[PDB]
């Protein structure tokens, strides 16, 4: 009846669109389901954002099973990324976006 | 979300 | 604002070549977020925006079982429809389809649509009241016969003034950073030389969205036209529009002409004057 | 049947400076059938790395597709796109004039 529970996968993409860094925090389980929780967004599969300097870099995930359940914390490099993936918009000054 | 009935011309 | 979602098939007969091709994409408004090729490895329906990754597996299960049903209805189409014409079994053809739904500003269902085409002309279509058809030919005719008796129009109001627009609310929800934003025009003008007696004067208008854009020419006040040269708004790829308008003039009067642009993500229109 | 010739426009995605990384992009719409044949060439021969949006259509039924290839422009380098239609009796070659 007792749960030893299993950290979810997740991934962490990230997408240059209209000179803004979208992200997308995916993840999956192979108990009954799971919830993620991102700056004001909650998601049962992922959630999405635009993410700027000054924003946080955390997201927690909790899995279920029955009446069980267990909440992971992270923490991710999320201005390293969206420096990587706005390149091109840097190049002309696009990006980060005005304070 | 794509319809779900099937139609032939 | 107002909003829409529209999905476009397109099948190919390809004779002799296996079965025809196949390309599904789904948008709302002027972005894709959803597409499916026959030709592509998964065989599955495929993410063409982050934000719908957001749906879950029940998600993509049901959409890949829904649009390989519209490939296996397209694939029998090709072949009713040579038949209704009478055209040989080995030649190429097209039937292309379009449906989605329009809700107004306050979100509501506006207007649907549901229409095919075959050959790159219009077959046949549902009008404005969902609950009639356009036929143009006698093959049209037996189509439209056939989508009466079987309630095809019943079934199809339902979903376009229904799960259309309830799911084209959800979207606008789910992926609001990116569908719910306006990128206002970055907007410059270029100069070139076309002789010592004139020039051509380039209005641009880059990085804005939605697409829906309006370029002008006027001088000294008046308004030019016939004169002045429009592409068509294209992408540049990043999620953001192009456009520019042109207008030949003669040297030396440049500063008599402006470019006035009008967009949604604009305050108000701008005037642009060389120089 | 019916037999739409392809328009072309071949730009970059930002205005064009030598040695910042950008987008060439060759956008054809406008043409029926959707089968058509499209190039993106550097100095006259054809990129490799090329990709291409999802055929869609217009209102009016005709298609319209956007090839584009990550480039870093040169003085030197000249790009244009080839295309070829049922429509055209020889592939049309549009060069990119990096007007804006």
């Amino acid at each position: 009846k007792k749960v030893e529970f299993k950290e979810p996968a997740c991934n962490v993409t990230f997408k240059s669109e209209a000179n803004e860094c979208t992200t997308l925090i995916k993840c999956t389980t192979e108990h009954e389901k799971l919830i993620i929780r991102h700056k004001d967004k909650i998601g049962k599969y992922a959630v999405y954002a635009i993410w700027q300097p000054g924003d946080t870099n955390d997201y927690n995930v909790t899995v279920f099973q029955g009446e069980n359940r267990k909440t992971f914390m992270y923490k991710f490099p999320f201005y390293e990324m969206c420096d990587i993936t706005m390149y091109m918009s840097k190049q002309y000054k696009l990006w980060p976006p005005q304070k | 979300l794509l319809f779900g009935y099937p139609v032939y011309v | 604002g107002s909003h829409s979602m529209r999905y476009f098939f397109t099948s190919v007969s390809r004779p002799g070549r296996g079965e025809p091709r196949f390309i599904a994409v789904g948008y709302v408004d002027d972005t894709q977020f959803v597409r499916f090729d026959s030709d592509a490895a998964s065989q599955r329906m495929e993410p063409r925006a982050p934000w719908i990754e957001q749906e879950g597996p029940e998600y993509w299960d049901g959409e890949t079982r829904k649009v390989k049903a519209h490939s296996q209805t397209h694939r029998v189409d090709l072949g009713t429809l040579r038949g209704y014409y009478n055209q040989s079994e080995a030649g190429s053809h097209t039937v292309q389809r379009m449906y989605g739904c329009d809700v107004g500003s306050d979100w509501r269902f506006l207007r649907g649509y549901h229409q095919y085409a075959y050959d790159g002309k219009d077959y046949i279509a549902l009008k404005e009241d969902l609950r009639s058809w356009t036929a143009a030919d006698m093959a049209a005719q037996t189509t439209k016969h056939k989508w009466e008796a079987a309630h095809v129009a019943e079934q199809l109001r339902a979903y376009l003034e229904g799960t259309c627009v309830e799911w084209l609310r959800r979207y606008l929800e789910n992926g609001k950073e990116t569908l719910q934003r306006t990128d206002a025009p970055k907007t410059h003008m270029t100069h070139h030389a076309v002789s010592d007696h004139e020039a051509t004067l380039r209005c641009w208008a880059l990085s804005f969205y939605p697409a829906e854009i309006t370029l002008t020419w006027q001088r000294d006040g008046e308004d030019q036209t016939q004169d002045t040269e429009l592409v068509e708004t294209r992408p540049a790829g990043d999620g953001t529009f192009q456009k520019w308008a042109a207008v030949v003039v003669p040297s030396g009067q440049e500063q008599r002409y402006t470019c006035h642009v009008q967009h949604e993500g604009l305050p108000k229109p701008l005037t642009l004057r060389w120089e | 049947m019916i037999q739409r010739t392809p328009k072309i426009q071949v730009y970059s995605r930002h205005p064009a400076e030598n040695g910042k990384s950008n987008f060439l992009n060759c956008y054809v719409s406008g043409f029926h059938p959707s089968d058509i044949e499209v190039d993106l060439l550097k100095n006259g021969e054809r990129i490799e790395k090329v990709e291409h949006s999802d055929l869609s259509f217009s209102k009016d039924w005709s298609f319209y597709l956007l090839y584009y290839t990550e480039f870093t422009p040169t003085e030197k380098d000249e790009y244009a796109c080839r295309v070829n239609h049922v429509t055209l009796s020889q592939p049309k070659i549009v060069k990119w004039d990096r007007d804006m």
